[PDB]
Order: C-alpha cells, then structure tokens, then sequence
C-alpha cells in the first residue's frame, strides 16, 4: 500500500486490533487515544477514550471519523459529539455506533484537532473496525463442516495465500487470535491437529456471507498457508488479508 | 484421506 515508514504514521497500532477490541490506539506526548468494543449480529460499539496527559486542559477537542467512496457505501458509522474541554489529567469518553452494510476493504479514519497551550494539535489514525468484528461464530460437527466446504465451485470464491509469520506460533495465543478474529474455532474438524479450521458467518445488512477458514502453519519455513472459502470473493480476498498479517 | 480435496 502506502511506502515508507510507519512510524508517527496513520497505521501504527491498526494491526494491534484486529483481533481485540480494547486498548490503547495512539498516543503522543499530549494525548492517549483509548477502544473499548463490542460487537453483535452486523453490528458494534466503539468505546473512545481521550486522556489528557497534561496538567493543562486541552480545548476544541474535535474527533472526526473519515471514509473512502466505497467504504461508505458498505460500513455505516454514527457516533455522539464529546465535549470540547479535556481537563489536565482528566479522561473524556466518546462512543462509536457501527453498521456493516456489505463486505468492506477500507479502514474509516478517526481525525483529532485540538488546541494545547495555544497550538494547534492535529492527528490522524485509521480506526479498527474490520470485516471480522461482524463475525458470527458457527459451531458445527466436521461433517457439516466439509459438506460446506466442497459445495464451493467459483474460483474466485476462493483465496489462498502463503506468508511468513510474523510471531511465534504459540498454540493458545493463536487460538486467542482466531477467536479474537471472530468465527467460531472448531475443534477436531481438520485431520491435520496443527491446523486450525473456522467457520462463521460474517454479517452484514445486505448479505450473509459464510465463511469457512482453513489456516495451516507450516512450521519449518515459519509460514502458513491461509485459505478462504466463502459465498463472496472479495469477502474471501478481505478476510484473507487482514488474517494473514495476524499470525 | 484427506478431507479437503
């Protein structure tokens, strides 16, 4: 995408919320962006807190959330305005409402101006809010599972990519992570114990769009081979991506 | 065998 470096960038902890929904999204030596989320059906609850690390009170605080063109026709976001005022050493809250129209590539962008000790402050992050948060986890027997599986006959339906991990392949925590992704992690369903499968629905107002997940680490060349299968190519080609740079 | 092909 963008070249260069990603430091003091738009992305730099993007990746970090993915697959969980609270923490701390950015911070400068003035500011500390906060998320707390929570997600149901094609729909979610963004929780932004604004801590004023000074001992100065900071003024015209202004968040702002930008689109692309095509993002805004498939996520819908709403959200109440925050008082302007952050006390030195005080934290101010700010809740996001999230819609998922239709599958969606693009990350909105949450803008912040504001005034400190007379200067104007401006910052830019990409908010996480991804195709996986829609996700309803699906519990099912293997069978059911391959039955779906092989009833896939558009190429373009499925993506498959092969990548280097980039963190350890430590077992719980990839479990937490698939989890953390969104579909239901099925147990005993791949014949390969390494293999992880998942199954879920990825929700979004106009179209259900079932997902199947087949991530195979390779462990001696450290890298895995992620497969997606679901009734919608750019729902595959999504998921995929934003998967792949998660393991 | 295996179930995936």
């Amino acid at each position: 995408g963008s070249p260069g470096i990603r430091l003091g960038s738009s992305e730099d902890n993007f990746a970090r919320f993915v697959c969980k929904n609270n923490g701390v999204l950015f911070e400068n030596q003035l500011l500390q962006i906060g998320l707390k989320s929570e997600f149901r059906q094609n729909l979610g609850r963004m929780f932004i807190f604004y801590g004023n690390k000074t001992s100065t009170q900071f003024l015209n605080f202004t968040p702002t959330l930008i689109c692309a063109d095509d993002l805004q026709t498939n996520l819908n976001l709403q959200t109440k305005p925050v008082d302007p005022t952050v006390d030195g050493g005080a934290q101010v809250q700010q809740v996001v409402n999230i819609e998922c129209i239709s599958d969606f590539t693009e990350a909105p962008v949450l803008n912040i101006q504001f005034r400190y000790g007379g200067t104007f402050q401006n910052v830019s992050v990409k908010l996480p809010i991804t195709l996986n948060k829609f996700f309803q986890p699906t519990e099912m027997a293997s069978q059911d599972f391959f039955q779906r599986w092989k009833q896939l006959s558009n190429p373009q339906q499925e993506v498959q990519n092969i990548f280097k991990a980039k963190h350890p392949m430590d077992t719980e925590i990839t479990k937490a992570k698939i989890i953390g992704f969104g579909s239901a992690l099925l147990e005993e369903v791949d014949p390969n114990p390494a293999n992880f499968v998942g199954a879920g629905i990825i929700h979004t107002k106009t179209t259900q769009i079932g997902c199947l997940l087949r991530l195979e680490p390779n462990l001696q060349a450290q890298m895995y081979r992620l497969t997606l299968r679901t009734s919608k190519d750019t729902v595959s080609q999504r998921l995929c991506e934003l998967l792949s740079e998660q393991f | 065998s295996d179930p995936f092909k």
